[PDB]
């Protein structure tokens, strides 16, 4: 436990796991909605996915 | 339910789970007397008040 | 006044509907006018996919993946009834009498063959003689290094109709593995966890991640006998045999003893077959069996779409 | 009851005829030539047999009175069934 | 069974560009995973080959096996659709080289990093500071070609020093450096020092040649030794009247056909496994082709 020759600085990092708030003006964005499409994606043999 | 997810991944799947529970059953007992006196004269007839 | 929301129902059962393919036909034999009226129908429909007169009657617009089913017949000894369904079995060639047993092999029985898993190979086969009779040239096969060319992989059984002597085996050849007896149930296959080496970690920009990953089957004669390796990788066919050589250099380096300078027949120190294909980017899962003296852990692994290969020389 | 064997040069686990024919030494033999005494000599094929004959009898009596496998039953070999030559 | 993928780019299109990827329209370039969005540096084969950095190109082989493939379908001012190349499917491609390459009718297509030129098969999107490298497909015999004077040249590469200079021109230069074509010439790009991870393959080869070396049969070194100088042929005119005595010293023993057999099997053997090491590409079955459309059907 004697001195060493140097001194150091240490570093870490730290998470935070927080609670926002949001705030967003009216009329900001303007959305436009699409139509939906099917497609089938495999045919099992013990069912059908699409 | 589930949410419509647009990243890479593949899709998230719908999801309908089985939950099965099992019936507890509880047994309760009182225990009461009668005195042999006390059932001997039902069976008597009483007329004097 | 409700909001009727973003999105419409109407749409997806109109599409989902269209979506469907046609019923099969099924014919009614018992009864004399369903059978007519099927009949009705049947030519009705082959009137109506081969005209090419009409557009109608075009109907290819908008696949077929069993497995291929073969049949052995093996002895009740050869084999527990309670072996796990879907363990990839290897086979072997008798010279004269063939119906008698085909005398398919298990992984297990290789390892009893070949000399934890040594007291679960027991408490399956404590008396492994006809093992030993089933091969009657196994210690002459050792040195000949014969012993590949016989074993063929035949890949993971279904189905397993027990008798007293003999038993009835359906093995997946080619194709994904799949069932019968019901509207093609899947199985899945299994490899003991211990004596297998992941080579997808033994070495561990960004390396590439493929879709497919594949499992190969390696046979090597060491000083300490001959031992069975399969090997989970995804990178190639010309790289999975180099990055094998890389690892049994030093148990290759051993052999300087052994080989024979006058006769050159030993020399080979391994073959590499390549058995099937599976999902990468998942793993593979974890379970012990459940017999009597049962505790090998042992992986299984999805999706497996059998497509056998023959064995490879490497040195 | 009296006596053992009739012949000790056969009937023990290294004699001679046990050293010709059972499954223990015989594996430098040419495959696919048919031996008449390997019913009778190989060791492991004499267990099987007892065990399944003692299997047929206790599972058809203590059965009557929980799964049923169905056993394969024939009888083109009653010899090995048996241990018994005509 | 029916696989569409789109890779969404982050900036623009920057039209100056938009041309020259759309009439390279159908071609292949291998992606980085299988997944329904992609990231735009994965996309080509630009991660495995910086423009500062030397050329190793067995570590291109190795990655580009290893990597899905895709045939580009269609670019769109934010988007590139591209279907891929599932193992038991059959589609059309036409393709477009500027070492351009013509195709027969049921010959097998190898698929090889761009070893010819780098300005000629890569396109650079300087707008998000990136370059699509696309890889070559050719015919499987110009392809086998070209990889042997490949490794040829990485080994006279660590042989030719400190030699005269009349090594340094011909071998360097004379048959490493070009690849011949019907009334056609190409040259080829060439490593400036021998690179790493090429050599990887050629201990490979000197451990077969070595188990293959001391199985040699005797009876076809008499044949050859008579036939040099008793008679004629093409083949043997490589061979002049003069024998290499290396063949003389072997020849000296008898012959038996029962020592000749057992060494003919294994050298059999050892001839099977040699196809691992000489493939190194992800090869494409030619089903039907029309040079008047350059479109063929691979497989």
């Amino acid at each position: 436990k004697i001195h060493p020759g140097v001194a150091m600085t240490v570093v870490r990092t730290d998470e935070i796991l927080s609670e926002n708030i949001l705030f967003s003006s009216r009329a900001s964005t303007s959305m436009f909605i699409g139509t939906p499409n099917v497609s089938r994606r495999e045919a099992r043999v013990d069912a059908v996915t699409f | 339910p589930t949410i419509a997810h647009g990243d890479g991944r593949r899709p998230s799947k719908q999801r309908t789970f089985i939950v099965v529970k099992n019936c507890h059953k509880h047994h309760i007992s009182t225990e009461m007397e009668l005195s042999m006196l006390d059932l001997e004269i039902l069976h008597s007839i009483p007329e004097t008040p | 006044m409700k909001v009727q929301g973003s999105v419409d129902r109407r749409r997806l059962q109109r599409r989902i509907a269209g979506l469907l393919p046609p019923p099969a036909r099924r014919l009614n034999i018992s009864r004399g006018s369903e059978f007519t009226r099927d009949v009705r129908g049947l030519v009705e429909e082959h009137a109506q996919a081969s005209s090419l007169s009409a557009a109608a009657v075009w109907r290819a617009g908008l696949g077929w993946r069993p497995p291929v089913f073969g049949d052995f017949l093996i002895h009740a000894s050869s084999f527990n009834n309670a072996e796990a369904t879907g363990t990839p079995l290897f086979q072997f060639k008798q010279s004269d009498p063939f119906s008698g047993v085909d005398a398919v092999f298990t992984p297990l029985s290789l390892f009893i063959l070949m000399n934890g898993l040594t007291r679960m190979a027991n408490l399956l086969y404590d008396s492994p003689a006809t093992l030993a009779d089933l091969v009657p040239d196994f210690g002459r096969l050792v040195a000949d290094r014969r012993f590949h060319n016989f074993i063929t992989p035949v890949g993971p059984l279904v189905e397993n109709i027990k008798s007293t002597y003999l038993n009835k085996i359906t093995t997946v050849v080619h194709g994904p593995v799949v069932s019968k007896a019901i509207p093609r149930s899947t199985v899945k296959v299994t490899v003991p966890q211990e004596a297998f080496v992941d080579l997808d970690a033994w070495l561990s920009g960004l390396q590439p991640c493929p879709a497919d990953a594949r499992l190969y089957v390696a046979l090597t004669y060491e000083e300490a006998g001959p031992r069975f390796t399969f090997f989970q990788s995804s990178r190639g066919h010309c790289q999975i045999m180099n990055i094998l050589r890389i690892y049994y250099s030093p148990s290759i380096m051993h052999r300087y003893a052994v080989v024979q300078p006058l006769h050159i027949e030993e020399l080979t120190f391994g073959a590499v077959a390549c058995l099937g294909t599976f999902s990468a980017t998942d793993g593979w899962r974890r379970s012990a069996f459940n017999y009597r003296g049962s505790s090998l852990p042992v992986v299984e692994i999805d999706s497996f779409y059998s497509n056998v290969s023959d064995w490879e020389v490497i040195l | 009851e009296y006596r053992s064997t009739v012949n000790p040069w056969a009937s023990q686990l290294g004699s001679l005829g046990d050293i010709m024919y059972n499954s223990s030494y015989r594996q430098t033999a040419v495959p696919g030539l048919y031996s008449p005494c390997r019913a009778f000599f190989n060791k492991e094929e004499l267990l099987r047999n007892n065990r399944g004959l003692y299997n047929m009898v206790n599972e058809y009596s203590q059965r009557l009175g929980v799964v049923i496998a169905g056993t394969d039953v024939f009888l083109e070999q009653p010899c090995s069934f048996l241990q018994e030559a005509f | 069974m029916d696989l569409k993928v789109v890779v969404s780019l982050s900036s623009r299109l920057y039209t100056d560009e938009i041309a020259k990827m759309q009439q390279r329209i159908g071609c292949i370039l291998p992606l980085a995973s299988t997944h329904g969005t992609q990231n735009v540096q994965g996309l080509g084969l630009g991660q495995v080959y910086s423009l500062e950095t030397v050329p190793d190109y067995v570590s291109m082989y190795n990655y580009l096996s290893d990597c899905t493939l895709a045939v580009l379908d269609e670019v769109s001012v934010d988007s590139l659709i591209l279907t891929k190349i599932v193992p038991g499917q059959t589609y059309a491609i036409k393709n477009k080289y500027q070492p351009f390459f013509q195709w027969h009718g049921t010959g097998s297509l190898s698929v090889m990093p761009p070893v010819f030129g780098r300005e000629h098969a890569t396109v650079k999107l300087e707008s998000n500071d990136v370059d699509i490298v696309f890889p070559m497909v050719l015919p499987t015999p110009i392809a086998e070609e070209v990889l042997q004077k490949i490794l040829l040249f990485n080994v006279y590469s660590r042989v030719v020093m400190q030699a005269p200079g009349n090594a340094d021109m011909l071998d360097v230069h004379m048959h490493l450096g070009s690849v011949s074509y019907l009334g056609h010439h190409y040259e080829l790009a060439l490593p400036e020092v021998p690179g790493p991870l090429g050599l990887a393959l050629l201990d490979n080869l000197s451990l077969y040649f070595c188990i293959m070396v001391t199985l040699l049969p005797r009876a076809s070194m008499r044949l050859v030794r008579g036939l040099i100088r008793h008679e004629h042929h093409d083949l043997l005119n490589l061979f002049q009247e003069m024998v290499p005595d290396e063949i003389a010293r072997i020849d000296l023993d008898d012959l038996s056909v029962a020592d000749d057999l057992s060494r003919m099997r294994v050298m059999m053997t050892y001839l099977q496994s040699l196809a691992s090491l000489f493939n190194l590409g992800p090869r494409l079955a030619t089903a039907a082709y029309s040079q008047e459309t350059l479109t063929a059907t691979c497989w």
